[PDB]
């Protein structure tokens, strides 16, 4: 049909590399959408049928776990529109303006995560950091305009050096910031007043899905008693039950000796949760996706 | 009018220089009945004109005492109430379905009325909640229990007292220095055939370990299940903690504030160091730095269970309490 | 004097050379008992002074602790000889054979660890260790010697791939090994049955000093229940008592944005730790140090 997978792949990739600022879940709903656009279908069924395929496909390109929280939260804004209209007409009409609506109310949560998250940080606090994060940053972008002094600490993150790339960012607007191994997470923890993450997947019961290093930090955070902060849009709730580490599903650990690439961190090492529907509890994810889902 | 603004004036002035309303619950009836009143006599068309002014008004009574977060849960129950009011009059949360599934100018005649009932039956409501509190106490009390308690907390002297009517247990009452009301508490209780002991807050570790449960009040409770109580209360929690000891918060449903623990340098109420260190001391109250907090912060995961006049409920469900009692866009106010 | 400063780092550097099986501790013991063979003196209180002049100086040569350690019981060894024999003549000779009996069994040391050591590990199970360490690669060629079958997840070791070196030396005696991001203890650690690291130095109250990731490996595994086993010989036993990381001397953390080389473990996440003087609960390491020192 219109728009194969090589199209979908290239306007994904496109949209990746065009605005490096959007992030990977923004960029496949964004993909999501513009497949709805273009569709010559009639029925709901192969919509829905077109629509799952064409988020495997894209989980194919991306092996995130903020694609699949985007294709799966895309599928169910379809069921939900479907069962108010009958018609497939109206029904993808109203789907493509809710659509917009959506674009334009996740393009800006990062802001609102900004704005909610400053306030915690204090004046000559000490933040600890694990990897680069666009929240993280913005968050601490908005913190500096508030006339607010602060050191920050960084784990290099030895598979791709994201935290020297994220210790530039912050150079880049004055912010005093140092680079430390991944082993010396627990030698920095005592210096740090309070750390904060981001999230690539919020899992059902309010744990997070993260860089392969998060879970040591809030460990040795938990050790110490300090604070552990997550930075997370709405769009990255997954419905996903983990039990251990190795109860993650594989095609996110690994293609993203043995070296996983991402780890689970347990609601019960989690303080609060900053994200555009506010700051909340751990609790509050399951309520969420609970309600979402009737 | 002049009558309206005298009284805003009072309540402003005794709110700054203290006392007034010795009990929550009085303090909140006279928010509530001050609310009434604004909106009763001061003219307004529109909700949108209430709103601003209800608004303005509580932003002074707050900003007169900080420490009293009743007075701000009023207010923002009552604009709460307004917007449910104008919602059902005019029109028919944050949430994944809200997000995912897609004006208060206009005036209403009959609005106002509807406000008036509905705050009306909040303050019938609000009275009859230490007994609905107390009703509950059977329920978490055996018989030959141990209690321990800290300060003079109203609710759980009313807790214990209506627990005691069939049931024989012990109460350690720690009183909350400086200001040791737990005096009060204590010879109350014993008042009331309950067996009591005094002790001061340097014990609290040390007898935990023969204590059963800890059942205390608090002024404020937070969005995050986070308590503001009195000075002391986190070192008991700490004790109950180390112990697994079950912490109870016998608090009523108008102590809980939608603010968060991130407000600093304004939660504890400081007063004059003669509380702590006297003025005859002399010389070395020159060079020595004397603080009195009077309040204390307890994080949410120190505590086991919330009683209020709904019933009992666990720290991690506040959040849901707190979004039906207050709109997320007046929590700034 | 007899021997000068720069042949001494000399002596030292070629001991250390020649044989690289034996450890900075050793060696540097044997080139303080080679000064003490060569020294034309005839006062105890300027052997003293000139013992402590060249231990000055080996612990400038490299910073680990180990060497101030051995610096430290030589020392020790130097004033109770002085203490039995007050004449310096007849001194000097019990102090040399003493000496060479001490070099002997500083150098069984590592057999006796690992011969009282190899019997807790059993059929099948997994090891987590940190780094490169002899003692135990020694434990481990005990283990396998004892027809046992095990597996060995090891770190990279991110400031220098030791861990890389002691894979290679793993997998020259047929071990199954794999190597795993300074970053994933915490998420490998529920696959590990127990933990065997070495020890730089053991202080007073029974913590160790290690590689820079000991310390959050320790925390990672006292949150999963699991047992923490350290293997140290004698001459590592210091009287130091750190606080806090902060509090460890900085002549050992440096030289050896900003990147200390060794952390801190506490005695309470130890579970018992494996030396020549047998197996140990880490309060015994007091008692010995209280013993030496009157």
């Amino acid at each position: 049909g219109p728009m194969d997978d090589k199209e979908l792949i290239e306007y994904f990739k496109s949209q990746m590399k065009e605005d490096p600022d959007m992030a990977s879940a923004v960029a496949a709903i964004r993909t999501l959408l513009e497949f709805l656009k273009r569709d010559k279908g009639e029925t709901i069924q192969g919509l829905r049928a077109n629509l799952t395929s064409a988020i495997e496909t894209l989980c194919g390109v991306d092996s995130s776990v903020a694609v699949s929280s985007g294709g799966e939260l895309f599928l169910r804004f379809i069921s939900l529109a479907s069962l108010e209209y009958s018609d497939y007409s109206k029904c993808k009409k109203i789907m493509i303006e809710r659509g917009e609506l959506f674009l334009r109310r996740i393009s800006l949560s990062r802001n609102k995560i900004a704005d909610l998250c400053h306030t915690f940080i204090k004046d000559g606090a000490t933040i600890l950091t694990h990897a680069y994060s666009r929240v993280v940053l913005r968050v601490l972008e908005a913190a500096v305009a508030a006339k607010k002094r602060f050191s920050v600490y960084v784990t290099e993150s030895q598979p791709d050096l994201s935290g020297k790339k994220m210790a530039k960012a912050l150079c880049h607007l004055n912010v005093p910031v140092t680079v430390v191994l991944d082993a010396a997470v627990g030698y920095i923890m005592e210096k740090a007043d309070l750390v904060i993450v981001g999230a690539e997947g919020v899992v059902e019961n309010g744990g997070i899905i993260n860089k392969i290093g998060t879970n040591q930090m809030a460990v040795c955070a938990k050790a110490q008693n300090k604070p552990f902060y997550v930075v997370a849009e709405s769009f990255k709730f997954v419905r996903l039950f983990p039990l251990n580490q190795q109860d993650v599903p594989d095609k996110f650990k690994y293609k993203a000796e043995e070296h996983p690439w991402v780890d689970y961190t347990a609601p019960s090492l989690i303080t609060l949760l900053f994200t555009d529907l506010g700051v909340l509890t751990p609790s509050a994810v399951s309520d969420e996706l609970i309600k979402l889902y009737l | 009018g002049s009558e309206l603004s005298e009284r805003i004036e009072s309540f402003v002035e005794t709110l700054k220089r203290g006392g007034g309303p010795r009990s929550s619950e009085e303090m909140a009836r006279e928010t509530l009945g001050l609310l009434r009143q604004i909106i009763t006599d001061h003219r307004w068309s529109n909700a949108g004109e209430l709103m601003e002014l209800i608004r303005r008004e509580g932003r002074r009574m707050t900003a007169a005492q900080p420490s009293e977060t009743t007075v701000g849960n009023m207010v923002r129950r009552v604009l709460k109430i307004i917007r449910e009011e104008y919602g059902r009059l005019h029109g028919r949360q944050e949430s994944l379905h809200k997000l995912l599934t897609s004006d208060f100018s206009f005036h209403y005649a009959q609005l106002q009325s509807n406000i008036i009932e509905a705050i009306n039956e909040l303050l019938v409501e609000l009275e009859g909640t230490m007994e609905n509190i107390a009703a509950q106490a059977l329920e978490h009390i055996h018989s030959n229990e141990v209690i321990m308690t800290i300060g003079f907390s109203r609710t759980v002297e009313a807790f214990l007292k209506e627990a005691a009517r069939k049931r024989k247990f012990h109460v350690i009452v720690a009183e909350c220095a400086p200001f040791c009301q737990g005096h009060e508490m204590a010879v109350n209780l014993s008042k009331a055939g309950i067996e009591t002991t005094v002790m001061t807050d340097a014990a609290i570790f040390a007898v935990m370990s023969r204590v059963n449960k800890v059942i205390i009040g608090t002024k404020t409770i937070l969005a995050n299940g986070a308590l503001r109580a009195v000075t002391g209360t986190h070192t008991l929690a700490l004790a109950a903690k180390h112990h697994s000891t079950p912490l109870i918060v016998c608090a009523p449903m108008f102590k809980l504030s939608p603010q968060f623990p991130n407000e600093e340098d304004s939660f504890h109420k400081f007063v004059a160091p003669e509380e702590v260190l006297p003025f005859t001391e002399g010389d070395i109250l020159e060079k020595v730095s004397v603080h009195c907090p009077v309040f204390d912060y307890v994080p949410p995961e120190l505590i086991t269970l919330f009683i209020s006049n709904i019933g009992g409920n666990a720290p991690s469900y506040i959040y849901r309490l707190m979004s039906e009692l207050y709109h997320p866009d007046d929590h700034v106010l």
